[PDB]
Order: C-alpha cells, then structure tokens, then sequence
C-alpha cells in the first residue's frame, strides 16, 4: 500500500504526522497494574506513549505494539535520529501508530 | 565531558565505518601484531598523514589547529576531512606523558592508543580543496551519552607506556621512574609492547559492551 | 494516561518514587524454582527486585514483568542513567513497577 | 537446498534479485490496524516492504516475517551494508522474501 | 526475598558460589536433539552449562532458562565481565542457577 | 552430557567438525514459503544452513533453532570469530547442529 509513512498517515482518523529529526530524551516503561505502556519525550518537551494493549486495538496490532516498544527502547540506548511519529491525536498523551528513522 | 578533539585525514568516512574508525599505519580494523610505542610515535615524521604511526593516531585540541596541520600535509588534496572526536581513556596528552622530551611540544597533540573507534567520532567537516566547509556530519555510530561521560588518560596512566629506550635518561627521573616496566633504566621494550596490548584489550573491552550491548537491545524474550 | 512516571505511580497504593540519576551497578538473574527473577543495585547500596510472577500479578503483566527484565539487563550493560524507579515498598526488597531514563 | 539467495530466488515465480551492496537509508514501521509492517529505503530511491501477514502467507512464514523486521531494523541501525535481496515484483512497493548482508 | 546471588545460592540444595571477575572465553550452543543446551568456558578452564530443559524443572523455569542463554551470549560477545555464578554442583559441567554482573 | 562442541557431535553418526577460527563472511536469511532459512558462508568458501523447521526436528529443537538464527545473525554484525561448527554433512549445504566462539 503506502510507501511512507506520512501516506499511511493519511488512510486512519485523527492522526498527524511530529517531524522531531532528534534521538529520543528520554524512555520510560511500566509493567503496573492497567499500565503495560511505555512513554517517550524529546529535548522540545514533546511526549508520546505506546499504548496499554487494549479494545480499540484488533488482534494483528497485538505483535506490533511489542514490537514498537522494542524498538524505541533500541532507538533511545543507540541515539537514533527519529524522523517523523505518526500518531492519534485524539488521546493524551499522543498514541504512536508508527516510526521512520533516516 | 564533551569536549573535543580534531584531526585531518585524507580517509574518507566511507573506509572509516568499514575500519572501525581511524587506525594506525598497518591496523586494518579496530578490534583485529604491531608495535606500540608512545615515543616512537611522536618522533615519527609526518608523510602524507597525521602522525599515525606506531601504535597511535595523533589529534589536535583545537579546530584551528588541526585545520592548519591539514594545509601543511594534506595540501594536495581536493578532498579531506577533518573528523571531530570525544575524549576518552584511550587518549593521551603526549606533552604530559613524555614531558621534556615531548619531540613537539608547541604542536601540543594527544593521541589514542590503538587508533579511534568509529563511535567515538563525533563527525566530520569536508575540505573541498583547501577550504573547510561550515557544515559538520554528524555519525550515526557516535555514542554522546557515554563519550561525554569520558576524559582522556591522565598522565599517571601513561608514564609505564611512554616507551623510551631502556638506556634513556627518563627513565632514572621523576615521575617516570616509579612507573618504569621491568629492564627499563633500573626486555624493556617487550613489556612495554605487552603492557600497550593490554591496555588496548581492556580498552577495547570497554567499547564493544557499549556498542554491542546497543546492538543487542531490542531482544525481546517473551515473543519466543 | 500519565504523561511521566511519577503520575503514574500516584495512581497505585503502597508505592513510592526512588530518584537515582545513576546507571546500574549490578545485575542479577536466577532461574532457579520459584526465584526467576532479576536484581538490581547501585553504587549506593539500594536493591531493587523484578518479581516472581504469581498470583498477585494479572494476566497482561506477565509480557512487561518480561519486557523489564530486558531492559534492566541491557541498562546495566550500555551504562545508561536512569532517571527513577516507581517500586512497591511493601516488598523487600521493593519491586519494580517502572523505570525511567535521561541524561 | 540453495547454497545462496540468487538461487533461492530461482525457485520463486515473480521473484527478482536486486544487488544493492549499501546501507539502508531508512525504517520504517507501522502498528495501525492492516498496516502491520516496515518500509526500508535506499539512496537510489529503491522501496521495499515486509508485507502485512495475511492469506498469502503459510503459517511456517508467520515466524519468518516477524524474523525479518529484527533483521532490517538492526540492519539499519548499525548502517550494516545489504548486499542483495529477494523481492516479489508483483508487489507495490516490491515485497522481500529474503536479505544477503556482506561487506 | 533474597538481596543478592549469594543468599539466593543457599537456599538451594547442591549450588554453590563461583567468583569468576572475569569475561567469558567461549560460548557453545546446540539445537542438535536432546542437547538443546549452552556451554561457557573461562580462559583457565572453568566450565559451566545451561541444562536441556526436562522433568528436574517446574514450568515457570522454562521461560527464565531462554533467557539464561541470552544473558550468556549477550556477556560473551560484550566482553562484560560476570562477578559470579551460582550453580548446582551435582551436574558435569556445573549447571548455571543464576548469573552477578558488576561494575 | 558433553563438555565441549567436540564431545557433542560424536554422539551422532552423521556429523563433522569444521574449524573456521574466522568471522562469518555473509549472513542470509529468508521469510519465503517452505525455505525459512538461513545460511551462512565463510571467506574460503564454506557455506552452511539453518535448516528450515521440519518432521526430522522434535518439539524442544524448533525454539533452538530460531536461538541459532538469532545467533549468527547478531554474530555476523559483532564481527565475532567462529570457532567451530558441528554440522550434519548429509545435506548440502551442511546443516549447523552447533556453534562454538573464541577468539
Ligand atoms: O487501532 C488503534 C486506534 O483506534 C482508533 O480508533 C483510536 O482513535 C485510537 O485511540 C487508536 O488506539
Ligand atoms: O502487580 C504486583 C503488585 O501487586 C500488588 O497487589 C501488591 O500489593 C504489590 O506488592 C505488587 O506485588
Ligand atoms: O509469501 C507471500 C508471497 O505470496 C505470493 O504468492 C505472492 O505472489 C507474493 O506477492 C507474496 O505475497
Ligand atoms: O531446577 C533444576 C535443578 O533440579 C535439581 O533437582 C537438580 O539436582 C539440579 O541439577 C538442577 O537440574
Ligand atoms: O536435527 C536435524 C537432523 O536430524 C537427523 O536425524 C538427520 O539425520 C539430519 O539430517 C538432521 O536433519
Ligand atoms: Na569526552
């Protein structure tokens, strides 16, 4: 389908694309109670979660919201420049939906 | 802390990723048997390259410096590189180390044990024929985080490894005589080849767990 | 949802904040029967568990218990600083709820 | 059994090799629902994907494309060189079957 | 609960302490029938295995064995040195229980 | 059990050693139905398979044989000699039953 990331930002509601070009500040993790999550932030302030595995979530994401905290967790510990994040922007703080690295 | 050192090579970054940073003359990759010595290197006369001879790759404290060094060797060149790089116990103030018989002692350079690895390269400015270019690469492989954290060797690390010849008057002085490697003053130039291989495998040591422990980061064992 | 770690751990009982701005100073990790876990230190003294998993656990932790133990491992290894700890301090010694880490 | 990805490639209909021998430009992944996957691109403009598993796929690739998204996002993080790979051309963006890493 | 790899050894029957302070030498694994398994030397000759999982093992072990032979692989090629490993002393080569990593 | 990669393979019949005492040349892996492989190749020539999971492997090899391609693949991008390989030589290209590592 999409060959980029900002056009398949453009097939899903309430999504935009955050052009950062800057590693990640800073990676948190939880394994809490109702909180199985992990959050990042930037130097300009800007914070993003990788959600709680839940009902607004279809069983093919299951694997890939493991794997996008696999990868932000490697991306923080090798200082990656991050991209863009194409994310929800109708939860807080912003829902990663996906990454591009160059 | 994050300051930096400097040096011109006509190697372009492209050979420098595959090389594992900036080696000495002979050193084909980074963790790959050669001599090292200290004093040998900075007596070395500089052909074509940055004193790189001997065990070491040779840096300058400033970008001024290491841009006026660079149009006294590498005039010819239509294109090099001026490549910025963290400090770190594999550096050494050569002026500390050797003292009096520093050969160079205005050039006041450090240099890195067993060449530079390529993730403590910082980046690079191009030349593009005698001129430096305002914009500055920045490596993909360079670490901030760690490197900024580091400083170079202090002396006190460095007096064993100066690698003078045993019959050289340094070696009955101070502060050099209480650091001197077994037949050296009161065989030699064998404990200081062994005492260098040692202290570039505990160097190395020291960056492959940085590095490969990045590298193996994403492993995640409850997906089988 | 809580933006950082510390709003996070607000929203759990007989919990509290540790703030070390230091890497790990040891990892430590079992296999042996009913002790598969991992354990921290840092320069300072203070010990830190992942626990067992067991009935006090839901079935969604089971994948994050994991997923920590993970990133405690390879903390210690890069020497990354970690910034806090959200723990549960009716534990000994306190069990890791969540890691945070900058600078 | 093929000694090598060229011919591996061989014993697919709608297959091709590209011969790259370059580090990926860029990665790309996405978790949106239907859009399970990752893009890798090139400098010479080349764009490829990991498809999104689906009934094309037998369940012993299931394994193997989750494998495959491991190896292109370390692949891009070291700036390791690919020196070919295996692609489905009836594919948009071309879809890899497989990945050769050399110097 | 136990604080640290030494009072976690004794609680187990047949285990005791090694105080290696050192990296790894080799690292051996096999995928081969009945020997799914690891195997660690040290310069001298110190030797230590992760065992083939079987009936001398409670479920939740499983999980925590995987991950053994990671931590061990991992030490290997990041030449990090291990401060200690309990073992269970009633096994050839000495069946590794847990693993310290300090510094 | 056995105590080194030597013992290993002469408890089959159908196996040989093969000492590379050098770093892994290419590593190729594949997501293609029915040849979910990987193969690896060294600089004189030698090249070798992961063989992909079928009826001749029981239940405790499949997760052992994703540990190998985990293995080389991290392996190949460290740059870390191999030492030896045992192989089963009645399949072209021979399939690794074991890997050893040493400088
Ligand atoms: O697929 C997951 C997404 O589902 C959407 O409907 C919702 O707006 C988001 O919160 C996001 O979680
Ligand atoms: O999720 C694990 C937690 O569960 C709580 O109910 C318990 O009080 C805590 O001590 C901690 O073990
Ligand atoms: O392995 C999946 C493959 O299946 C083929 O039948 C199809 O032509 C390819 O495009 C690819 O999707
Ligand atoms: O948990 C596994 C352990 O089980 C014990 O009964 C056995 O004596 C040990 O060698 C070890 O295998
Ligand atoms: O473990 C897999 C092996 O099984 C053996 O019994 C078979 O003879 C070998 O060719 C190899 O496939
Ligand atoms: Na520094």
């Amino acid at each position: 389908t999409p060959q980029n990331i900002t056009d398949l930002c453009a097939e899903y509601h309430n999504t935009q694309i955050h052009t950062l070009n800057d590693k990640i500040f800073s990676y948190t993790e939880s394994l809490a109670g109702k909180r199985e999550m992990a959050i990042i932030t930037f130097k300009n302030g800007a914070t993003f979660q990788v959600e709680v595995p839940g009902s607004q979530h279809i069983d093919s994401q299951k694997k890939a919201i493991e794997r996008m905290k696999d990868t932000l967790r490697i991306a923080y510990l090798t200082e990656a420049k991050v991209e863009k994040l194409c994310v929800w922007n109708n939860k807080t703080p912003h829902a990663i939906a996906a990454i591009s690295m160059a | 802390n994050d300051d930096k050192l400097y040096r011109a090579d006509s190697r372009p970054p492209d050979e420098i990723k595959q090389s594992g940073g900036l080696m000495p003359r002979g050193q084909s990759e980074y963790f790959d048997q050669m001599n090292i010595n200290l004093y040998d290197h900075a007596r070395g006369t500089q052909t074509g390259f940055v004193r790189h001879d001997d065990g070491y790759v040779s840096t300058s404290i400033s970008l001024r410096s290491a841009h006026l060094v660079g149009q006294t060797i590498l005039s010819g060149h239509s294109t090099y590189y001026i490549y910025v790089i963290a400090t770190a116990p594999n550096m050494f103030n050569v002026n500390d180390v050797l003292g009096a018989y520093s050969p160079h002692p205005d050039e006041q350079e450090v240099s890195a044990l067993g060449g530079i690895p390529y993730s403590q390269i910082y980046g690079w400015y191009r030349v593009h024929f005698g001129v430096l270019d305002e914009q500055l690469h920045r490596n993909r492989g360079y670490r901030d985080r760690y490197y900024s954290n580091l400083d170079i060797a202090p002396a006190a690390d460095g007096y064993g490894l100066a690698g003078f010849p045993p019959e050289h008057r340094a070696w009955r002085e101070e502060p050099w005589i209480h650091h001197a490697p077994p037949g050296c003053g009161n065989t030699c130039d064998e404990k200081t080849q062994s005492l260098g291989v040692k202290f570039l495998d505990e160097y190395q040591s020291k960056v492959k767990r940085q590095i490969f422990s990045g590298y193996q980061s994403d492993i995640d064992t409850h997906n089988r």
